[PDB]
Parts: structure tokens; C-alpha cells; sequence
């Protein structure tokens, strides 16, 4: 089976440069021309580059023309994307994807499962995580505030309860840090008797919290 | 630069039906058109390919048609995977174009929202800030409108929310709000309410706590 996996994803000032992989398996990759697309959080699809099979044809969309560089090591079988001149825009989750022979007019199959770029002027940081506090049903969450970047885990009781729990997009503040709400309804006469713990967890600052909410 | 038009944006579909999306095209492309599914958090995958060439591995209810400037994709008997957003995309112009994408969700039966409010913690009150969050949950269909009024001042720019994926069981949605004012405003007013507009519900509910 053709599989595409794309690594270098991360967090980046705008002003900074960095570099996605993307490695091929399962095909004659130098057979094929190459692409790069593109998804903002919560947005569509934006074509990005062409490489035709041997390298000697590039094409970028205006978008990223002048500023991102597309190449590929035919004895290695991977794909690059070289990224400068960044703004905040590109941030997005960027996918490799496998072309046909000519690279014009192509449509796009496999996808690699993407990778999460992050162009910001924020700082890597863990989130503060406070109580959204309570015969009937009843509302209990945490409220994991102020991290950056995504993403965050968040869990109830270490996975033990799962039942009635939602768990929200995060939404990015105009601090530059990202808020997101973890919530589950439970027996109203059980606040007072059970515990309720979230498993917060931010990889990339290292923070774990495990938080009892009560009333 | 051809421009990709889907309609429509959400197709409300009960399991079992019929789903048909339109894709437009500015300009021919003769049967050079693709599609593409895309279920939250996972990549996109190919489901057609030259307008009505189904892509390996696809189910047969899948099926492309169109040629030159009209295209559908036809989902047959809406099974519970197939519910996701679909992408076209025209594969005959050098700048690549993709459709802006249609969401195709299970039409339930109206449910009102269960709503809640929640004060801002001590513990965050103590670094200057205070979030106040109201919880809607487990309504459909997806539209709701939540306000938030500060002794009966309406409050608008102070508030940002997001709504969950359709859930696997019950087929609805639920809502998170949160209004941000800080310490020394929140500490300025007394009644807090999230007042609620949904289709499932007779006149709009309300929430709220004295701080």
C-alpha cells in the first residue's frame, strides 16, 4: 500500500524558516509528480506546489510564490517543503499528497495524515486550568485557559468516565493563546459524593494537570 | 482561474437516505473533476476521480456525475461513516481550485439545548481575569444564538464559542460560550446571564447568578 507520513511541523515566529518531510513508501516515487495542500484551522483546502517526477518543474500558487521552496531526493523517496518569509497566515495543517505522471492538472491521492504548522509570535506555554463548577442532571467542567500551541488532551476520571463529556474546539484569544472548555453532565446527587477529575495534558510544554472540580 | 462553487453549504440527511451535492465550475472542465471526503481530525481521501471514476477501496454508494460546468456526487443510503464534509476540486486549470466544501449531517428530530452557566473560579479571579462560560448542550439542529448580558447590558466583543462535532450517538451538537471581562469589571456588576434562542425551545432561556 502507498503510505505518505509528513514530519517537521511545529510552532515558528513569523521571520523564522522551517522545513516539512514527507516519506514515500509503497510506489515508484520518482514516476510521480508531488504536491503540497494546505487547511487553516477550521478552513478549506488551498493548493500550494507542484514538483514534477524529476525535479526539473516547480509551480507555486501566488500565495506562497517567492517564499516557500518545494524539492525532492528521488534516492531517498521524500518531499520537502521549505518554508520563509513566514506570516501568521500559514499557519495551517500541511498535507504531502501523491500526484500522476505529468504533474499538470492532476488530482490529489494518497494524502499523508498532515502536519500542524504554527507561524505566531506567541510562546510555547501550559495552560491554567480552573473549575467550571456545578434528582436531576448536572454540569460540571474544567476550563483549561491560555496555552499555545496546540494541542491539548484533555480526559475525566483517566479515561473511567466518558459518558456525556464534550470537549470544544479551542478558540484562539486575542492574547495569541488558545482556551478550550471540557465539560460532562452527571447525576445532580452525586456533586457532593463523587470525585471529578480532568487529565489535562499539553505536550509541547511538558504540562500535565489533574484537576478535581466539586462544587 | 477557475472558481469552485458547492451547494449546498450543510445537507441535512436522515440515515438511509438519499444525499446529492452540487459542484459548479466558472468554466468547462469537461469530466475533469475530483472528489474528496474529509471527516473531522482525519486528511482528506479521494472518492472520484475524471467526474464519476470511483477510487479504489470506495463504496459503491459513492457515485460522480456531471461533465463541463455541473457536477454531483450522489451518496446513495447515507451510512453513519459518511457522514463528513466533501470537497470538489476542478483538475483541468494550473492554478488548482477546490470548492469551499459541503458538510453533510444526520437530520434528527428538534432538541432544545439543557443550558448552564458558570462564575469565573477564585483561583482565576486572583491573576486579574474572569471568564464566565455558558453551556448549551446537546441540541440540534446545529443553529443556536447565545447572549450574554452584564445587568442587563448586552455584551458584544467580549465572547468567543465553538461548538462540537455532531455526536456518534445522539446526533446532536452542544455549544461553549465564554465572555471575558477582567477582575476589576467583573467585580463592578452583580447579575450574570446567558440568554439562549433555539429552535427547540418557546421563548429564549435564561441563565445567570448574582457574582
Amino acid at each position: 500500500e502507498v503510505q505518505l507520513v509528513e514530519s517537521g511541523g511545529g510552532l515558528v515566529q513569523p521571520g523564522g524558516s522551517l522545513r516539512l518531510s514527507c516519506s514515500a513508501s509503497g510506489f515508484t516515487f520518482s514516476n510521480y509528480a508531488m504536491h503540497w495542500v494546505r487547511q487553516a484551522p477550521g478552513k478549506g483546502l488551498e493548493y500550494v506546489s507542484a514538483i514534477s517526477g524529476n525535479g526539473g518543474n516547480t509551480y507555486y500558487a501566488d500565495s506562497v510564490k517567492g517564499r516557500f521552496s518545494i524539492s525532492r531526493d528521488n534516492s531517498k523517496n521524500t518531499l520537502f517543503l521549505q518554508m520563509s518569509s513566514l506570516k501568521t497566515e500559514d499557519t495551517a495543517v500541511y498535507y504531502c499528497v501523491k500526484g500522476q505522471f505529468l504533474e499538470w492538472y492532476n488530482w490529489f491521492d494518497p494524502w499523508g495524515q498532515g502536519t500542524l504548522v504554527t507561524v505566531s509570535s506567541a510562546s510555547t506555554k501550559g495552560p491554567s486550568v480552573f473549575p467550571l463548577a456545578p434528582g436531576g442532571t448536572a454540569a460540571l467542567g474544567c476550563l483549561v485557559k491560555d496555552y499555545f500551541p496546540e494541542p491539548v488532551t484533555v480526559s475525566w476520571n483517566s479515561g473511567a468516565l466518558t459518558s456525556g463529556v464534550h470537549t470544544f474546539p479551542a478558540v484562539l484569544q486575542s492574547s495569541g493563546l488558545y482556551s478550550l472548555s471540557s465539560v460532562v453532565t452527571v447525576p445532580s446527587s452525586s456533586l457532593g459524593t463523587q470525585t471529578y477529575i480532568c487529565n489535562v495534558n499539553h505536550k509541547p510544554s511538558n504540562t500535565k494537570v489533574d484537576k478535581r472540580v466539586e462544587p | 482561474e477557475i472558481v469552485m462553487t458547492q451547494s449546498p453549504a450543510t445537507l441535512s440527511v436522515s440515515p438511509g437516505e438519499r444525499a446529492t451535492l452540487s459542484c459548479r465550475a466558472s468554466q468547462s472542465v469537461s469530466s475533469n473533476l475530483a472528489w474528496y471526503q474529509q471527516k473531522p481530525g482525519q486528511a482528506p481521501r479521494l472518492l472520484i476521480y475524471g467526474a464519476s471514476t470511483r477510487a479504489t477501496g470506495i463504496p459503491a454508494r459513492f457515485s460522480g456525475s456531471g461533465s463541463g460546468t455541473e457536477f454531483t456526487l450522489t451518496i446513495s443510503s447515507l451510512q453513519s461513516e459518511d457522514f463528513a464534509v466533501y470537497y470538489c476540486q476542478q483538475c483541468d486549470n494550473w492554478p488548482p481550485t477546490f470548492g469551499q466544501g459541503t458538510k453533510v449531517e444526520i437530520k434528527r428530530t428538534v432538541a432544545a439545548p439543557s443550558v448552564f452557566i458558570f462564575p469565573p473560579s477564585d483561583e482565576q479571579l486572583k491573576s486579574g481575569t474572569a471568564s464566565v462560560v455558558c453551556l448549551l448542550n446537546n441540541f440540534y439542529p446545529r443553529e443556536a444564538k447565545v447572549q450574554w448580558k452584564v445587568d442587563n447590558a448586552l455584551q458584544s466583543g467580549n465572547s468567543q464559542e465553538s461548538v462540537t462535532e455532531q455526536d456518534s450517538k445522539d446526533s446532536t451538537y452542544s455549544l461553549s460560550s465564554t465572555l471575558t471581562l477582567s477582575k476589576a469589571d467583573y467585580e463592578k456588576h452583580k447579575v450574570y446571564a446567558c440568554e439562549v434562542t433555539h429552535q427547540g425551545l418557546s421563548s429564549p432561556v435564561t441563565k445567570s447568578f448574582n457574582r
